[PDB]
DNA sequence: AATGTGCAACAGCATGATCGCGGCAAGCTGATCGTGCAAAAGTCGTGCCAGC
RNA sequence: GCCGCG
DNA sequence: GCTGGCACGACTTTTGCACTCGTATATCATGCTGTTGCACATT
């Protein structure tokens, strides 16, 4: 069986461990991703102009 | 009131079945000092000195 | 259990591996929250609530 | 002579801290409403024929 | 959760 | 003639339905990572 989440969610397995896989894949500190993942701050994409 | 007093008297850290082998084990269990308990310390959290 | 009051401790002086002995005072109430006063090896007072 | 870079010290957090066995109580405690309507399903009081 | 056994 | 299990027209019960408001600590021992402070080479 399975559950459709209707909203993307993060895997605590990879987000929260001392060598954070997603954190160093993004080349950005864990605190920024933790803050953006809990709606404390936004993150922008593209916006070259 | 009744729930709190019964919960303490029946199901608590320091209210245990009294041993009944001989009168000696009874009398020993009655006058016992336990360092554990609610406001006390846990087994794994005690060092050599205690 | 520990009688409520004031207790000074020395942590045996092996915390920062510099040989500097750190003294900490602690106020334990019968019911409430404790107070800690601790020393930073740079010789700075510090207070710890709860 | 003022300046940018790489190295090191201090704080916070994750991890694990023996193996079997026996016995006794108490928690183990655990619920999302109604909604009001068709739509369906089921049920009940009643009448039916077939066996003795 | 507690107590004990080697 | 006497009796004892089968169907029918009202009544009665269930069910999707998906729709909103609504009290505590005190084990050390170790390793790893991140932030900040400081010595050294540079124009």
């Amino acid at each position: 069986g399975h559950i459709e989440l209707a909203s993307p969610t993060a895997h605590i397995w990879f987000l929260k461990s001392l060598p954070s896989r997603i954190g160093l894949l993004l080349d950005m500190p864990l605190r920024d991703i933790e803050r953006v993942l809990y709606f404390e701050s936004y993150v922008v994409i593209e916006g070259g102009m | 009131i009744s729930a709190a007093v019964k919960e303490f008297f029946g199901s608590s850290q320091l209210s245990q079945f009294m041993d009944q082998n001989n009168p000696l084990s009874e009398i020993t269990h009655k006058r016992r000092i336990s360092a554990l308990g609610p406001g006390g310390l846990t087994r794994e959290r005690a060092g050599f000195e205690v | 259990h520990r009688s409520p009051g004031v207790f000074f401790d020395s942590d045996k002086g092996k915390t920062h591996s510099s040989g500097k002995v750190l003294y900490n005072a602690r106020i334990i109430p019968y019911r409430g929250s404790w107070l800690d006063f601790e020393f930073d090896p740079k010789d700075n007072l510090f207070v710890r609530i709860d």
